[PDB]
């Protein structure tokens, strides 16, 4: 549950912070979902912490 | 056994099916004929090179599945002197056999005398650099020089478990076999990486990734573990496995695929943002290719049905334990493995997915029938299972 | 390297752009370099673009230009 | 061979793990104390080092122009990379079901706690402004500006706060069975209370090993794509870049199997004198450091076919910059790195294929001490040469370190032994209950013949 919950706030972050918020142009990197590559690795971290955290929190 | 022979006479009547329309496809059209045999080779020299590594991995470190699976990995790895045979008609294209078999251009790009000779009409200064490591003369002796390792390997190995049947399994036949395989490990990594060099990645001079060989290592693992888990469910009853097998080994063997699928999803998509945000024009027209005309399409299934699903259906401790369940989900594998080659392959040639013709689909399925009829032939020659192992106690 | 273009001016006068079919032939054996890219960019259709071109033939080093961007650009 | 010699006791693990910390202040072994001694000297070399360096600023180091990434990079690469091995050794090995993971889990995951802790700095130290790191942090700000993701420094950030939350978690949770161990020897009263609240009142019953060993499972599982990919990030800094000797395919496993390499190596060197002072050579036999030879020889041939494989690439390849790179590195200015690279991980790494030299105990202290130098080296190639000489040739200069990152590289080697030190002085340097469940194991095996 958590950590897809994790990857899915890690995605959802990106996505707001650089192409809804402030949709700055940095090298004439897509600004839509083929952005989709340079998006993996921040959501594949998240979902991992959350999901670690729920199994030693769990376990207590 | 039975249900051996029964997978022999299926793999037989697919194998003769396939180089049927092959053969009708090449009366039709002589090029598009050597196009598809390409790329069956390519997608049906798995089998036996996924089985010959892991053999040699399970001989290095000692665990449940690998004894469980040990005569099936040595049946599937004597096949190799098999396919260097099978070879011959791809050597047959980029040598001076052209102009006859129907070949108008030579099979291959380096091979074709009006590109690689200076002052040519179709003069290409890159491919030519390559005129004496990319000629007929050296990936034949390379491709024979790794066919003489990789066969002397597997019959080496093969011939050492069947004397560990006889006497003398703990002091020797079992050390003999790990430092056989310790070395080999290294020569297979070696071999492996340069014949993917030299029979795919040769296809366009222009473009070549370093990571590549490593993910055809990582997707031949993936296809042999998929086999051996829909082998292993077709053989559960041969009052061999009944006696000796638990779920343990078919929970390592879940495990293990699941391990390798995200293995290649990690391997693909690395190579894939190396080449994306550095965009050097020397390396972008091979995922132009791939995203264009349709065969993005392709890659968005893989990315689904050939990570996402598999991932999430193979994350429960349950349809791995089962073997019923983990045979299905081994086929769907088995099904997009074949399209991931097809996306690797196929676009350098077709040009189109509808450029696709009817060889591409029959050369994959006509040469892995022929590996299957010899897999259950050379299954079928010996006992499963060897009783005089000291790695036996670890299936108690 | 490719970072000095030099050509004569009686090849320049029957096509200008002859050095440019140099180097792409030697390097490609092709006349144009078909560069092709994963990335889309921008625009700039009916905006502004601002561009600079410096004229070899007219260099002479002398370092005018680096006073004064040194004296505007603090 | 045997993973565990002698007819030993689960009291006989206890009392000999446990007799290592709960020594009293004036008892602590002179050998401690000079170990500390040294580890707090190089410390306060640390201090004064970062102490210039936030007074003057990164203009101190020998970074100009064109390298714009010295050794500030290459010990960080080097320190991420240490940590590799100790955590395939706490949850890869966990998952493959290796029994000789038990006796050295503690003390590797303790390096990789270190290792990262040490690591963490450089990121910070080499900004120029190291005080506005946080804005590296998607954090809610007057501004609103947010980090770009798009390049490889957002995703080490998350990599290695992730990596290093995690890795601390489960070093804790496999530490409360032995705070309840230390509790229930403790003696003392107020040396007890401490470990109580680390143990959480552990009370080791069943409904609660359950949960444990299931969680424990997971970590692993969760933790083994964590640290694969935290490397391949640590690599995909230099793969995303246009820079010729940078944008090779192959980095991201090959950088695994680099950190992997040099981890074994340091973990062998700091492992043997352990095992060799302490009563420990029934727990740390040979046969383990025969495995982690082999495990080391097989990240290192891994390396060689990285090797190979890029020179293959600048052969292969008509570029007249692979082509300059491989002549930069072969015959430049500073091939020397080049040749010690083939010396170290290529040559000295060959004899760990036979038995003798694998049973061998100063070859392997030489050998991982070769290895080490090696990465180093290696670490040095890709990125300084690389950088010195790119396309434009009127950008070319060359890259001579000065004293002060050199300071920082001795500093950060004392930081790393006084945590090892204060982590073998109050806290049990190998897991008990595991060992002593090993134990039960093996009686379990031998009564089944
Ligand atoms: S100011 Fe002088 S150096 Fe600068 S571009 Fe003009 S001629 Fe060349």
């Amino acid at each position: 549950l958590f950590g897809l919950i994790g990857a899915a706030s890690g995605f959802i972050l990106q996505y707001i912070g650089n192409l809804v918020d402030y949709p700055l142009n940095v090298g004439g990197r897509p600004l839509d979902i083929t952005n989709w590559p340079a998006m993996i690795p921040i959501t594949f971290e998240s979902g991992i912490l959350l999901a670690s955290f729920a199994a030693a929190i769990g376990m207590i | 056994i039975p249900q051996l022979g029964q997978v022999q006479m299926l793999g037989l009547a697919a194998a003769v099916i396939g180089i049927g329309v092959l053969a009708a496809g090449y009366f039709l059209s002589p090029t598009s004929f050597f196009e598809s045999y390409i790329y069956g080779y390519y997608v049906a020299m798995t089998i036996p090179l996924g089985c010959l590594g892991f053999l040699m991995v399970q001989h290095l470190t000692g665990g449940a599945w690998g004894v469980t699976v040990r005569r099936m990995l040595e049946a599937g790895a004597a096949t190799l002197p098999i396919m260097g045979l099978l070879f011959i008609p791809i050597a047959l294209g980029y040598f001076d056999t052209y102009k006859a078999l129907g070949l108008e251009h030579p099979l291959y790009e380096w091979a074709n005398p009006e590109v690689v000779t200076p002052g040519g009409a179709e003069f290409d200064p890159i491919i030519a650099h390559k005129v004496p490591w990319l000629s007929p003369l050296w990936v034949t002796a390379r491709i024979a020089i790794f066919f003489i390792i990789w066969s002397a390997l597997a019959l080496t190995l093969r011939a050492w478990s069947r004397q560990q049947d006889a006497g003398g399994d703990a002091k020797k036949l079992a050390t003999r076999m790990r430092r056989l395989s310790g070395i080999g490990v290294a020569l297979f990594v070696i071999t492996v990486t340069f014949f993917s060099f030299d029979v795919a990645m040769s296809l366009d001079p222009h473009w070549f990734s370093t990571i590549y060989g490593a993910h055809y290592m990582a997707n031949a693992g993936l296809m042999t573990l998929a086999f051996l888990a829909l082998m292993m469910s077709r053989v559960r009853d041969a009052a061999l496995f009944r006696e000796y097998v638990s779920v343990k080994p078919i929970h390592d063997i879940g495990k293990l695929i699941f391990a390798f699928t995200v293995l290649w999803t990690y391997m693909s998509y690395g190579q894939l943002v190396i080449i994306w945000s550095g965009d050097v024009a020397e390396f972008t027209p091979w995922y132009v290719h791939r995203t264009q005309h349709g065969w993005v399409f392709v890659a968005l299934a893989l990315m689904l049905f050939a990570f996402a699903l598999p991932f999430f259906v193979l994350l429960f401790r349950g349809t791995k334990r089962n073997l019923n369940t983990l045979a299905t989900i081994a086929g769907w594998i088995v099904v997009m493995r074949f399209v991931d080659m097809a996306w690797i392959i196929l676009p350098e040639f077709r040009e189109h997915l509808w450029d696709i013709a009817i060889t591409d689909v029959a050369a994959p399925i006509g040469l892995i029938g022929l590996v299957i009829a010899l897999f259950a032939a050379n299954v079928q020659q010996a006992p499963l299972l060897p009783l005089r192992d000291p790695n036996m106690e670890q299936l108690q | 390297r490719d970072i000095y273009r030099v050509g004569e001016f009686k090849k320049f006068k029957e096509d200008p752009k002859y050095i440019a079919k140099e180097v792409y032939q030697e390097e490609y054996g092709r006349e144009t370099p078909n560069y092709q890219s994963l990335q889309p960019g921008d625009d700039y259709t009916g905006r502004n673009a601002w561009g600079m071109t410096i004229n070899l033939n007219a260099c002479i080093g002398c370092n005018a230009c680096v006073v004064a961007c040194q004296a505007e650009n603090n | 061979e045997a993973y565990l010699l002698p007819g030993e006791t689960y009291t006989s693990i206890s009392a000999k793990i446990g007799d290592v910390p709960l020594t009293p202040p004036l008892k602590t072994p002179k050998g401690w104390l000079a170990g500390f001694s040294v580890a707090f000297f190089m410390l306060m070399i640390f201090f004064v080092s970062v102490t210039w360096l936030f007074i003057r600023g990164v203009g101190i180091w020998g970074i100009n122009i064109p390298v714009g990434w010295g050794m500030d990079i290459i010990n960080f690469v080097w320190w991420i990379g240490i940590g590799h091995a100790g955590t395939l050794i706490s949850a890869i090995l966990l998952l493959l079901n290796q029994g000789w993971r038990n006796s050295i889990n503690r003390f590797a995951e303790a390096m990789t706690l270190f290792a990262v802790a040490c690591a963490g700095l450089y990121p910070i130290l080499h900004l120029g402004r190291p005080w506005l790191f946080y804005w590296l942090i998607p954090y809610p700000n007057t501004h609103g500006m947010w980090p770009q993701f798009r390049s490889a420094l957002a995703w080490d950030v998350f990599a290695i706060s992730t990596y290093a939350t995690v890795s601390l978690v489960f070093w804790l949770v496999g530490l409360i069975p032995d705070f309840a161990t230390l509790r229930d020897r403790a003696k003392n009263i107020w040396v007890k209370r401490l470990y109580g609240i680390a143990a959480l009142g552990w009370r080791g019953s069943a409904r609660h090993w359950h949960r444990y060993e299931m969680a424990s499972i997971l970590l692993a599982g969760l933790s083994t794509p964590l640290v694969v990919s935290v490397h391949s990030i640590i690599s995909l800094d230099f793969a995303i870049s246009q820079v010729p000797g940078w944008q090779v395919t192959v980095f991201p496993p090959y950088f695994v199997a680099g950190a992997v390499f040099a981890g074994f190596a340091m973990v062998l060197l700091l492992m043997i004198p352990v095992r060799t002072f302490y009563g420990f050579e029934n727990y740390i036999t040979l046969h383990h450091l025969d495995v982690m030879a082999k495990v080391m020889l097989t990240t290192g041939m891994i390396v060689v076919y990285g090797y190979f494989m890029e020179v293959f690439a600048s052969l292969y390849s008509g570029n007249e910059f692979e082509e300059y790179l491989l002549y930069n590195r072969l015959f430049g200015p500073s091939s020397w790195a080049y040749w010690g690279l083939l010396f170290c991980n290529a040559v000295a790494i060959q004899p760990l294929w036979f038995k003798k030299v694998r049973q061998n105990i100063p070859a392997l202290l030489i050998i991982s001490l070769i290895v080490s130098v090696g990465m180093w080296l290696e670490r040095y190639v890709i990125i300084v040469i690389s950088l010195e000489r790119d396309f434009l040739p009127s950008s070319w200069d060359i890259y001579i370190p000065t004293i002060w990152d050199w300071s920082l590289y001795i500093g950060t080697f004392g930081l790393f032994f006084t945590l090892l030190f204060l982590f073998i002085r109050v806290l049990p340097m190998i897991n008990i209950f595991e060992m002593r469940l090993f134990l039960y194991q093996e009686t379990e095996k031998a009564k089944q013949r």
